[PDB]
């Protein structure tokens, strides 16, 4: 149950070794058809991610931006989910104000980051309506999602095992397994998971 | 400070703690930002048509009777979810199939924008399908975030699929035709406003959308031909043609309306040298 993680390329990790999770969360580097100072996954690479094996019943949290607000809906459907909510993170500055200036979108300026919420199967043991669908938190970077989301997800689905994709070191959390290519090595604690890992990668 | 935890504890929504959201006193501490908005609003006011409106049963109406073509269309079909989620409607509610059947492409100008109020549930997905059907590309999402400073805290939750409390509505923005920000500054002023509107949740039975949506649209597109479909008596506004089933009077004349935009007039507002020197622009390549 303590924080666990796997430094890996998510396109190639045999994700069936991880078992089933009540919540999946992903913050992928979408191809937004723009020049970016970081690498992205192609649309086909995103479509091909083996999200379906990670869960049979539960929730998906998929951060989206740009053209991915439609591609993310497509992926939710390719992976077998239906969209039932959409959280926005409203970005504030040091004085709890909206940053209104600059040119931060193509047509209008951008004050928020969106996260699609999908459901799969027949989840049980969840609590509806505990949190709002608006998060207010100061920006460090838009990639750096707010830690508030972990408490919302724990209040939604307490005590269940959860998996995060494209996480960074700071994202590791109790009850979560974190996958990403900038994590420090491999640190599993669940005996069944490492048993299946050792069998698949000895 | 975890404002999500704080909502769980107190019922005060996180958006209650965003500072300086009011429209009127927005840039009070930044005179050049305030001047940009002031000058653009003056430009809009100088060039606005007098209000025009038409009572029409939009589901039976031949929409092609609305002429000339429109540079911006604001669409606010009465969704059942507006009344059910907060209470009984005094007009026909529209399903997303009803909305999709509208022939918006027949009245949109070849280069133009649409602003579609979609609610907070299935409309976020089905409104995107409507955009496709009408020939627009979804290009922004303006969220109306509602504070509950007056009556904390946790309210309605009616959608068997929802898992969070829904405290916002989405107005999807769509683009039709080819518009290039670098060359089409006589049609759009991009980046003057942000894609958020923050106001207190309206009173019970008040289904109006915030008037700031008009300011965002008018600042962004210099086209003067502006249609508000499903507007009401209370939304009538200079610079707009308002068409809807609950209007109690009609003054629209298509020929008179068109005459405001034809020679010697233009369908575009134009711009002043002062606004050109204040508005956000790209740097030299
Ligand atoms: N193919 C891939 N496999 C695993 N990780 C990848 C990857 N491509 C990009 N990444 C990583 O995914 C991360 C996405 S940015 C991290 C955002 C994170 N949610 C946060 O809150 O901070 C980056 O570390 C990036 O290096």
């Amino acid at each position: 149950f303590p924080p666990q993680w796997i430094c890996c390329d998510i396109r190639y990790l045999d994700v069936s070794i991880l078992g089933k999770f009540a919540v999946v969360m992903a913050d992928p580097p979408w191809d937004i058809h723009m020049e970016l100072p970081y690498g992205t996954l192609t649309d086909d690479e995103m479509r091909r991610l083996n999200i379906p094996v990670l869960q049979d019943d539960g929730f998906l949290f998929l951060w989206v931006t740009g053209r991915a607000m439609e591609l993310g809906r497509e992926c939710l459907n390719l992976w077998g989910y239906e969209r039932v909510d959409e959280i926005i993170w409203v970005k504030t500055n040091q004085l709890q104000r909206i940053i209104r200036t600059g040119r931060t979108g193509h047509w209008l300026n951008h004050g928020k980051e969106h996260c699609l919420v999908g459901v799969k199967g027949n989840p049980q043991g969840f609590n509806q309506g505990l949190d709002c669908d608006v998060i207010v938190a100061e920006v460090r970077s838009t990639s750096h999602k707010p830690d508030e989301i972990y408490g919302m997800i724990e209040r939604l689905s307490p005590g269940t095992r959860k998996i995060e994709l494209f996480g960074r070191p700071h994202n590791v959390q109790p009850n979560w397994i974190t996958l990403g290519n900038q994590l420090d090595g491999i640190h599993l604690l669940d005996p069944d998971v490492v048993a299946r890992f050792k069998q698949r990668y000895p | 400070n975890d404002y999500c935890q704080h909502f769980v504890d107190t019922g005060h929504r996180p958006q209650n703690f965003i500072r300086d959201v009011g429209l009127a006193d927005r840039f009070e501490e930044y005179p050049k930002l305030r001047e940009l908005i002031r000058l653009k609003d003056e430009l809009i006011a100088k060039s606005n048509t007098p209000p025009m409106y038409l009572q029409a049963d939009i589901e039976a109406f031949d929409i092609r009777e609305l002429t000339p073509k429109f540079d911006v269309i604001l669409l606010e079909p009465p969704l059942e979810e507006y009344y059910r989620e907060t209470i009984t409607a005094n007009e026909k509610c529209w399903t997303w199939d009803d909305i999709m059947k509208l022939e918006i492409d027949e009245i949109a100008a070849p280069r133009s924008f649409i602003f579609l109020w979609c609610g907070s549930g299935e409309g976020l997905d089905l409104g995107r399908v409507c955009l496709r059907k009408w020939g627009y590309r979804r290009c922004e999402d303006i969220c109306w975030i509602k504070t509950n400073k007056n009556n904390p805290g946790k309210t309605k939750t009616l959608d068997p699929k929802a898992v969070f409390q829904r405290t916002k509505e989405h107005c999807l923005m769509g683009i039709k035709g080819t518009v290039k920000r670098s060359t089409d500054g006589d049609f759009i002023h991009a980046n003057v406003d942000i894609d958020l509107i923050i106001t207190e949740e309206p009173e019970i039975g008040n289904i109006e959308k915030p008037v700031e949506i008009f300011h965002i649209i008018e600042h962004f597109c210099l086209g003067r031909r502006r249609l508000h479909l499903f507007g009401r008596d209370s939304t009538i506004r200079p610079g707009w043609l308002t068409v809807g089933p609950t209007l109690t009077n009609s003054n629209y004349n298509a020929e008179t309306y068109a005459s405001y935009f034809s020679a010697p007039n233009s369908y575009l507002t134009g711009c002043t040298e002062e606004i050109e020197r204040l508005r956000p622009k790209s740097p030299p390549p």
